[PDB]
């Protein structure tokens, strides 16, 4: 039970644009692609975890 | 100083269908099944309990007021703290400060955040009967699971030790998501609007029997709110000046 | 007709380990018993064969103690799916299956 | 083959939303409800003249906060025309048809 | 800002038959014997259908293209969320419906 997904309000509904002010906008625009740019980050760096877990000692769990 | 309990129904005036990413399989949008592959489909609290937040953060904007400009005072960092609990500004010091910071910010309270817990927990909502859900969106396009129009869903909530301040503040919310009272997703197709009532009963610890402070009734036609602690709740969360909405911590 | 010269012979019948191997792929069998299916047992298959992955690693075949114990382990819990094939032909055929391979 | 249809006359409730309408897309909407009344079909079957049908739709906004819903008005789609009541509808097809900010 | 909501009833003159897109049976309101509904796909895309009609005649920050668009502000693509919804018509009484 449970799942499901947090999410960016502020792309789901749209009449919260109306009500934050433009250097807020600014805010949400930079966290959305901070957080893009992040994400692909951590989903390389994650791959590769992945990856050398699939290698397989203490070294390593020290790496 | 009361424990709340909403037990009651919703009749989906429209399907009603949730794309949770465990639920929908390689087949397409299939509701959670509660438990295995043949079991009763459930809509998650999960749902409900975001609509009704996000409720209760637009009516706390709402009350806070809108500059001439059009604008909330509140900045991006608070807007995320109300609604998903996100401490995106970022303890022993906090132990006492809890009370405090749910004294001057009833919704923080009512939906809790990461170390905070919420007051308000609201569940899973299980038909009645049998076969109340179908497939829809026919088109190629995949079609979805959902329930079916006027198909009776037992759900309840409980808000546990709710000020009156906070029942307020949630049946506040309760009455602005009566204006669109719409849950999941597929707004498109419209499948989401939904026609619910719940009977608010209290118990106060030690009593054998809870009693019923009255009944909140939400149809598209209006919001029937009988009994009149609940009309109080709603009064003493408006008229509250004590709200200090702009408040974070971890 | 013609005659064998084996150079190397030590090679040979030390490489024949090597080749004293009848490998039981579970994703093999997960594949062949699609229709009977007792799907709520594949999680331990897949368990299983998580653990494979966690102890032979990159080697082909690995002798260790662990490798023994989960052969053992994993026969056992696939017995234990033995009681849940739904066709009482296709539960025989996996446990004589299952059978076969715990006596060899 | 033979195909399963609604009989003759048959009525069949529906509903329908606009999400936090504005004035000028919710005119459009109007607009193109106006304009299906000169053609309303619904569904396929053409060669079979199916999805002539006539509608009639109470439009009421609801101010999030308040109890209950104020009805704006309804809309009639029928063959011998459209009909349209409530001054707020008029006003909003009237913003929608002069707008130059598309 | 105005959230619109059209409840009403929809009467037929004609058999209206629908899914031409084992048998040939309207789409069920879940299982096999319940009621059946009218698909609201074919009436979201009649309600395009005329809304291109409609303007032709007359012919996140991103959100200015719904400022811009009327139509892609009503229905929206693949990536703007779209501001209608459009539900389906399910039958009032029983039968009203037949082979």
């Amino acid at each position: 039970f449970g799942g499901g997904a947090r999410s960016i309000m502020f792309q789901r509904d749209e009449s919260l644009m109306e009500f934050l002010e433009t250097d807020q906008v600014d805010r949400l625009e930079r966290l959305l692609e901070e957080q893009a740019e992040a994400s692909v980050d951590i989903s390389q760096i994650k791959t590769e975890q992945d990856a050398l877990k699939k290698a397989m000692k203490a070294e390593l769990q020290i790496k | 100083m009361r424990t709340l309990n909403f037990n009651g129904k919703i009749s989906t005036l429209e399907p009603l269908t949730v794309t949770v990413k465990n639920a929908v399989s390689t087949s397409g949008h299939r509701l959670p099944r509660n438990g295995g592959f043949n079991a009763a489909p459930y809509f998650p609290g999960t749902s409900i309990r975001g609509t009704l937040r996000h409720a209760a953060h637009k009516v706390i904007v709402d009350r806070v007021g809108l500059n001439a400009d059009g604008k909330s005072p509140f900045d991006l960092a608070e807007h995320f703290m109300l609604a998903q609990g996100v401490d995106i500004n970022g303890a022993p010091g906090e132990i006492n400060a809890g009370a405090e910071l749910r004294s001057k910010n009833p919704l923080i309270s009512l939906f809790g955040r990461w170390g905070l817990s919420g007051k308000v927990g609201i569940g899973n909502a299980i038909p009645d009967g049998d076969n109340q859900w179908g497939m829809f969106g026919g088109g190629p396009i995949d079609p979805y699971e959902a329930f079916i129009t006027g198909a009776e869903l037992s759900h309840r909530m409980s808000i546990k030790n709710a000020t009156d301040e906070e029942a307020g503040l949630f049946i506040s919310a309760l009455i602005r998501f009566a204006a669109e009272p719409r849950f999941g997703g597929h707004a498109n197709h419209n499948c989401g609007l939904v026609e619910a009532h719940w009977t608010v009963t209290t118990w106060k610890p030690g009593e054998l029997v809870p009693v019923t402070l009255g009944e909140i009734v939400i149809t598209p036609n209006g919001v029937e709110i009988t009994g009149d602690e609940l009309f109080a709740m709603v009064k003493a969360f408006n008229e509250n000046q004590s709200f200090d909405f702009t408040a974070r911590g971890h | 007709n013609m005659y064998l010269i084996i150079d190397e012979a030590d090679i040979f019948v030390d490489m024949l380990e090597v080749w004293k191997q009848r490998r039981f792929n579970l994703r093999e069998l997960t594949s062949a018993f699609n229709e009977h299916i007792p799907r709520n047992g594949v999680h331990v298959i897949d368990q299983l064969m998580n653990d494979v992955t966690s102890i032979a690693g990159d080697l082909h075949f690995c002798s260790t103690p662990a490798a023994v114990a989960l052969f053992d382990n994993s026969f056992n819990a696939l017995s234990k799916v033995g009681r849940e094939i739904k066709n009482e032909a296709a539960r025989k055929a996996f446990f004589d299956c299952i059978y076969s391979w715990e006596m060899l």
